[PDB]
C-alpha cells in the first residue's frame, strides 16, 4: 500500500481447506434466465450491492 | 426433399441451427420425381424420366 502505486495487490494467508470456507462464506450467483444481456445484469448487480 | 443442415445461428443467446428444405406443395406428389431436372453442366434441363 505505501510503495506499490499500482493493482490493489492484496495478500492474505490461505485456509487450509478452501471447501470448509473462512467464517463468513456468503456467495451469490445473480443469474439471468432471460438472456436480456450483460449490462442489464451487471446494472442489477449494483443495485443488489447498494 | 431430403432436409439438409446447413450451419447454426445465435438465438437468444444460444445457437440454433438452420434448415433449408423446399416447400409445402413441391413434395406432396410423387410427380416431382418424374419431372426432376439435372444440370447437366452445361444448362440442358434433362428430364428424369429418360
Amino acid at each position: 500500500m505505501g510503495t506499490l502505486k499500482d493493482g490493489f495487490g492484496i495478500a492474505v494467508v490461505p485456509p487450509p481447506i478452501l471447501e470448509l470456507g473462512n467464517g463468513s462464506g456468503l456467495s451469490i450467483n445473480l443469474q439471468d434466465r432471460n438472456n436480456t444481456g450483460h449490462t442489464a445484469l451487471l446494472a442489477k448487480r449494483n443495485e443488489l450491492i447498494q | 426433399l431430403s432436409s439438409s443442415y446447413v450451419s447454426d445461428f445465435p438465438n437468444q443467446g444460444r445457437l440454433q441451427r438452420v434448415m433449408v428444405q423446399a416447400d409445402g406443395d413441391a413434395r406432396m406428389q410423387p410427380a416431382d420425381i418424374l419431372n426432376l431436372t439435372v444440370p447437366n453442366s452445361s444448362g440442358i434441363a434433362v428430364p428424369l424420366s429418360s
